[PDB]
C-alpha cells in the first residue's frame, strides 16, 4: 500500500517514534504498513498495533459522543446530523480496516494462544465500536460478530492462560463492558467481571513482583466496573 | 464502564 | 476546494461543532472553505479561524519538538530524520495554507484595526513556526517576514487601540516571544513586555468588570513571561 | 516562554 516501499523494520521504528511523539494516526498506518509486509507480529509489534488503532478510533469515538448528544438535543437545520454522519463514516472506515487487517491474515496464522487470543479480542472490540453506532438492519448481526470474537478468545484464554494473564484479564473486561452496554445483559457483565477478579485473586501468589504489578492493574479495573455496577 | 485503557505501550 | 459545495453558514456551523469535538483538522478545513467564499470575517469567525490553525500547527510543532529531541540525542538510521522531515514538511504546509489564506485576500481586504492587527498578527505567528523549524538559506527571510508583520501590527494597534486591547496585548505578547526566542534579543523581549504590562495596568481603571478579566488575564501571561526570563 | 494559549474559542 502507502507503505509498500518501506523496510519492515524501518515501519516499526517510525511507529515507536510515532507513539512518542503523540501522532496515533501515523502510528497506525505505520503499524499497518508493517502488517501488511505479511510476516507475523511480535508480541511488542501487536501491542503497537492495538495501541495505535485503539487511540485513533478513540478519539473518533469521544467526538462521535460529543455530536450524538447535540444531535439528540436538537431532536426534542442538517448540520448537526451531517456532521455526525461524517464523523461516524471515517469511524466505520478505521474499524473496517483493523478487521481488514485481522481477516487478511494475522488471525489465520495465529497459532500460540497468546497471539490467537489477542488479535480475536481486537475483533471482538472492534465489531463492538461498530455496534456503538448502529442502528439499521445490521445492529444485531455486528452485535452478534462482537460476541463470536470475544466468546472464541474466551475459550482459548480459558484453556491456555493461568487466570492472572493480563491480556486474559483485559479481554474478560471488554467482554464484560461489550455484556453491559451493548448486549443489555448487566447481570451477565457483573458475573463475568467478579469470577475474572475471584479466579485471578487466588492465582496471585505464583507470580513475581513485576506480574503481580501487571495482573493487579487490569483486576483494579475490573473492581472498578464492578463498583460502577453494584 | 471503563474499558483496557491500551493507549500507552 | 474541498468545501466549494457547501454554504458559508453550514461550514461556521460546522467549524463550531468541530471545536466541541475537539476535531481541529475538520475545524481548520471548515474554516479555510468558509475563508474562501470571499466574504470577509466576523470577530467571532477571525476567533474560529485561528482557533482551528493554532491547534493543528500546535500538535504538529509538540511532535515535531519530540522528534527533534530524538534526533539530536541520536547525533551525539535514517529514520529519525525521516520521520521528523515528515512532520516539518507537513507543518510547513498547514503554515503556507494559513499565510496563503491571510495572503488572498484576508489582509488586503481588512481596513479596521481590529481585523487588520488580528490578520498581521496571525501572519507573524505562521512566520515565526516556520522560522522555528528552518535552517537553510530562507531562515533569515524567514524570521525577517515575521519581524515586519508583527511590526506592522504593532503600529498600527498603538496606534488605533486602547493599551488594554486583548488583542494588542496578545500581539505584544507573541512579538516578545518572537524577540526572545527566534531574533536572540532577550532585552527586547523582557522590554516589550514590561511596557505593555505597564501601559495596560494604567488603563484598567477604563474597563467594565467583564473587560478588565479579559485584559488581566493577557498581562498574566506576559507577567509570566517576565517571571521566566528575569 | 508561552505565547498566546489561542486553543479554546
Ligand atoms: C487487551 C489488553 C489487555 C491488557 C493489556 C495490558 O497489559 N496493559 C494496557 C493497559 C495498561 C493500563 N492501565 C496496562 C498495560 C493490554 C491489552
Ligand atoms: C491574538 C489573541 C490575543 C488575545 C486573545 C484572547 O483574548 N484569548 C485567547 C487566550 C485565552 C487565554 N488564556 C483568553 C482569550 C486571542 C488571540
Ligand atoms: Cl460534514
Ligand atoms: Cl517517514
Amino acid at each position: 500500500g502507502a507503505m509498500g516501499s518501506m523496510e519492515r523494520a524501518s515501519l516499526i521504528q517510525k511507529a515507536k517514534l510515532a507513539e512518542q511523539a503523540e501522532r496515533y494516526e501515523d502510528m497506525a498506518a505505520f503499524m499497518k504498513g508493517a502488517v501488511e509486509k505479511g510476516e507475523e507480529l511480535s508480541c511488542e509489534e501487536r501491542n503497537l498495533l492495538s495501541v495505535a488503532y485503539k487511540n485513533v478510533v478513540g478519539g473518533q469515538r469521544a467526538a462521535w459522543r460529543v455530536l450524538s448528544s447535540i444531535e439528540q438535543k436538537s431532536n426534542e437545520g442538517p448540520e448537526v446530523r451531517e456532521y455526525r454522519e461524517k464523523v461516524e463514516t471515517e469511524l466505520q472506515g478505521v474499524c473496517d480496516t483493523v478487521l481488514g487487517l485481522l481477516d487478511s491474515h494475522l488471525i489465520k496464522e495465529a497459532g500460540d494462544a497468546e497471539s490467537r487470543v489477542f488479535y480475536l479480542k481486537m475483533k471482538g472490540d472492534y465489531y463492538r465500536y461498530l455496534a456503538e453506532v448502529a442502528t439499521g438492519d445490521d445492529k444485531k448481526r455486528i452485535i452478534d460478530s462482537a460476541r463470536s470474537a470475544y466468546q472464541e478468545a474466551m475459550d482459548i484464554s480459558k484453556k491456555e492462560m493461568p487466570p492472572t494473564n493480563p491480556i486474559r484479564l483485559g479481554l474478560a473486561l471488554n467482554f464484560s463492558v461489550f455484556h453491559y452496554e451493548i448486549a443489555n445483559s448487566p447481570e451477565e457483565a457483573i458475573s463475568l467481571a467478579k469470577t475474572t477478579f475471584d479466579e485471578a485473586m487466588a492465582d496471585l501468589h505464583t507470580l513475581s513482583e513485576d506480574s503481580y504489578k501487571d495482573s493487579t492493574l487490569i483486576m483494579q479495573l475490573l473492581r472498578d466496573n464492578l463498583t460502577l455496577w453494584t | 464502564a471503563g474499558s483496557i485503557p491500551g493507549r500507552r505501550s
